[PDB]
DNA sequence: GCATGTGTTCTAATTAGAACGCATG
DNA sequence: GCATGTGTTCTAATTAGAACGCATG
């Protein structure tokens, strides 16, 4: 995906699932403060959404997947979020002749175990990249799979899993959103 | 429907079979007169592989565990004209009280079939013929049958083996095979009642037997657990060769690998009713070579 | 010695078989093309009788334990043109160090064959044809081989299956059959090497195997006690179907009565080598009807 | 077997196996005293005796079988005596046409197990009669004919031949010459 | 109204593997 | 001059058979 000149960058058409990130996308400056309809669709109870639905919702430039943050909001099994995400992702890809850049990403608030991790990487054809966001200490970490080049291009601070295992319980995102959503307006319109 | 292929443009079929079991798919296809170009089977049970190896003399390429099959593997071993699979129902069937649903335990192996089916689908702009089919139990949670249908973008037709075999076996069948909803009709060589399946000097106490599981308890019939057979005045359970005839397999099909009564039943109890798979695959004769 | 019969004066054969086992006698007789008029089998093992009835569809009349056969029985069920049998050798063979000779234990059952043979013989002045034969192991005390020969008033002809089987099996054969002493020669269909008896994708380490017994240890060859087979690079024991092909039996002949590996080996281990019995009964088709 | 007129009762010809009964038999006067070659043949061990032997030993009128009584040691299994006895009788029985009365008897000193009793009866085609003691299987009509005292198995527990044993030989005198 | 099932687990019987044996080419 | 055999026994796993379970035509 070659970069696009600045005078040819459209606004993103974002599909967001299981978690609403409109507050974050508008903030980093990809969405209009006021949209008559909107450039971002958001659904949660996806069990009953068909391919004909996401096609009727216009084409999409980005599809964003997320698991709920560490808490007691686990009403469905952990694997359920990825499988449904992969199901909709294939509904949302454009025709084989790519008119424009089409990106996707799926994030995990450390809710998937080992067995759920290796099945996630097999389906997304990529093994994840994790972010520390721990400039203060061991403070508040999320694994992301992503199409976005700069997400899987620049390597930042590493961390041992023996230390990543203990910090999972530590809960009992200004920097995180900035870290990887950032290198997307080298492809889309920047609003501010 | 799919465009008909003239008898001369037809070419041998290349099948990807997942959770192949005892190679029922291959067995049906060659007993159906279809020339099999390639049969790629994913199976991890050593006894199951032993059967498909010995009974089919190595025409089946075994590919161990389905979860180690890559996108590269599908293009290498491809192309495929048929993708068939029956996922394990240890955590889906209602016969198990401790079942863990579609998303935990063994039930999540369904998604491997979904995953590898799309790797195998012809790319857009290539309407070469392509058929698939997925099977599972009817006795599953409503949420599972719903979600399976959503991923396959299809709704199942149920066929019960009882119309063509001597046994109750109600199973769902998602797929795109020609005439899956077609009315089921028996053949002149279907062993329709239990007496047709027994050997000499054995008497059938029923005309049709309840659903056979892996455990030896589904051979005793009903809520008074009577042995289904009488021999020389004594009550007795079914024999391994008799279980085979019930399922439509060729007799002695599981006489492999020094397997005893329990082992054969575990393999037969998990398989497909042969005459039902024969029903489903029959319209494929008009799309592939025949020798 | 005995004069030939013209083809049209030949009647179907009437045979009394004692210690019938798995009906090897009936099998070889039918496989020779001999019309079998009557086959009266004394056998007391359940699954052995199961094999005979199922594989031969009730043509064999079973007459339980031999010690309950009366003088009246022999003349009712008679007349007999052939009397065959091999007594239990667990108290005669050298393979058991706790043998009890032929005067105690189960060895005394030999005399049942002697005693019922005299009943079956045609009375003096009846020059009609009559044939008998008795088999046992060579590994017996010299005193036992002597006494048996005294009662039968005959000396045994040892035949080893090694020349027609893929297995060492040396046994004595008392009798009065035509040309027992003649040199034995193989046939086209005789599977002489172990590799001719194995299944697909299995490799045999030897050309011949040591004498098959009832125990599963007889299958590990030599002092090294190694698995006679390799498949998929791993060592493995023989399979029940392979044990059958070694003995010359039809494949799946012991897939009866939900029998596992051990059960089937117990029956085959004490059996006769089919091609040896064929060699012995081959000159009989010149005295009886053929269909 | 009908009775024989007294003037044509020839002398017996006895085959005695496992016991020399010549002393016991002569007492009741069936054998001429002194060097009578064709009156009694005795064989102690028989494991090598062929049918051609007993045929060459002249025809026989009586075949007698017995086991060792309360022997301190027997070098042979108990069943061995009956089996070898049945073996020779088939050699000794004459042609189907009956030239004369042919008799046989077997005698057990209560040394056969019950497993050996039921095989003894099956082979000798009759159940034994007990003479109070010893059990005998016999072809003789007049020892399976008449009077005999009925004793029970509790008598064989505590037990664990001049007059009593010879009482089962007297009826043979009605068929052969009485030497006195 | 109530019987049924592509299985698990528990517990009881039953069964595998090899040591054992030594006369005899 | 060492190896082989129509089996038994003992021990140790490997079963076999049934209880368990309840949503649903
Ligand atoms: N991870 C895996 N990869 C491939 N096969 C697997 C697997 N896990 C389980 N299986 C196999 O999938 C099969 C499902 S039972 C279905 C058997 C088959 N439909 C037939 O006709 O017999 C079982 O045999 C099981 O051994
Ligand atoms: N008392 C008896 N009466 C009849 N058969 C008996 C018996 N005791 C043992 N047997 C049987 O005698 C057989 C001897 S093994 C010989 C088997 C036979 N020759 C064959 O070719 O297979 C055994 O099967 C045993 O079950
Ligand atoms: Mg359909
Ligand atoms: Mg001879």
């Amino acid at each position: 995906f070659e970069t696009v000149p600045v005078w040819r960058r459209q606004p993103v058409r974002v599909l967001s699932l299981f978690e609403d990130i409109k507050k974050e996308l508008t903030s980093l400056g990809f969405l209009e403060s006021g949209s008559d309809p909107g450039q971002l669709k958001h659904v949660v109870d996806v069990t009953d959404t068909v391919r004909k639905d996401v096609e009727e919702w216009g084409p999409f430039d980005l599809v964003y997947g997320a698991t709920p943050p560490l808490g007691h909001t686990c009403d469905r099994p952990p694997s359920w979020y990825l499988f449904q995400f992969h199901r909709l992702l294939q509904y949302a890809r454009p025709k084989p002749g790519s008119p424009r850049p089409f990106f996707w990403m799926f994030v995990d608030n450390l809710v998937l175990n080992k067995e759920d991790l290796d099945v996630a990487s097999r389906f997304l054809e990529m093994e994840p990249v994790t972010i520390p966001d721990v400039h203060g200490g061991s403070l508040q970490a999320v694994r992301v799979w992503s199409n976005i080049p700069a997400i899987r291009s620049r390597h930042w601070a590493l961390v041992s899993e023996e230390e990543l295992s203990l910090l999972a319980q530590n809960k009992q995102p200004t920097k995180l959103v900035k870290n990887c959503f950032l290198p997307l307006r080298e492809y889309f319109k920047y609003f501010s | 429907l799919y465009p008909a292929i003239p008898a001369a443009r037809r070419r041998p079929i290349r099948v990807l079979s997942l959770f192949d079991g005892i190679a029922t798919g291959y067995l049906v296809l060659k007993e159906l007169g279809i020339k099999v170009g390639k049969y790629v089977a994913s199976e991890v049970c050593e006894e199951s592989i032993a059967v498909g190896t010995v009974k089919h003399e190595g025409n089946i390429k075994y590919v161990n565990d389905v979860r180690n099959i890559t996108k590269k593997n599908i293009e290498e071993w491809g192309p495929f004209d048929l993708v068939i699979g029956g996922s394990p129902c240890n955590d889906l069937s209602n016969v198990n009280p401790a079942r863990k649903g579609l998303y935990e335990g063994t039930g999540r192996l369904f998604f491997e079939f979904y995953h590898l089916l799309n790797y195998s689908r012809p790319k857009e702009g290539d309407d070469r013929p392509f058929f698939w089919m997925f099977e599972n139990v009817v006795a599953m949670k409503v949420g599972d049958k719903r979600d399976i249908s959503r991923f396959l973008e299809c709704n199942p037709v149920m066929i019960d083996a009882i119309k063509v075999s001597a046994a109750h076996r109600a199973r769902y069948f998602w797929g795109n095979l020609p005439g899956m909803n077609r009315p089921v009709i028996a053949s002149k060589n279907d062993k329709l009642e239990l007496q047709d399946c027994l050997e000499y000097n054995r008497i059938a106490k029923l005309k049709k037997v309840q659903t056979i599981t892996t455990a030896s308890n589904s051979i005793k019939q009903g809520k008074n657990q009577l042995f289904p057979v009488v021999m020389n005045g004594k009550e007795d359970v079914l024999w391994c060769t008799e279980l085979e005839r019930i399922f439509g397999f060729p007799v002695h099909y599981t006489d492999v690998s020094n397997m005893g009564r329990g082992a054969r039943q575990k393999l037969l109890g998990r398989s497909w009713s042969v005459p039902v798979i024969r029903h489903l695959f029959a319209p494929l004769k008009d799309y592939f070579a025949c020798e």
